[PDB]
């Protein structure tokens, strides 16, 4: 009976895992692109500044 | 005698206008040089709006 509620536990661990690296990962994913288009976006500010 | 003296007067006219000619020079350069400070007025104008 204590085994069975682990039995709930390993989902929680199963999930969470799950839940935990895909989305840091993916967070980088997003993460990357933040900087990619800021420094499109400073030359993208100083273009029409400088023209 | 009288033509030499009428002359003299214009003479006196043209030294009038050769400083006034060489006053028109002396200020048009001025006038250049005020168009590229206003240029300089303007790129310093520029980056700190950029900044």
């Amino acid at each position: 009976l204590i085994q069975a509620e682990e039995r709930e536990v390993s989902a929680r661990l199963a999930a969470a895992e799950t839940a935990l690296g895909e989305s840091d990962a993916r967070r980088q994913t997003q993460d990357a692109a933040l900087e990619d288009n800021a420094l499109e976006i400073d030359r993208l500010r100083n273009a029409l500044l400088q023209s | 005698a009288r033509l030499a003296d009428s002359s003299a007067q214009q003479k006196a006219v043209e030294r009038r206008a050769g400083d006034l000619n060489v006053a028109l020079e002396r200020a048009l350069d001025r006038i250049r040089a005020l168009e590229e400070e206003a240029d300089g007025l303007r790129q310093r104008h520029a980056g700190v709006d950029t900044a």
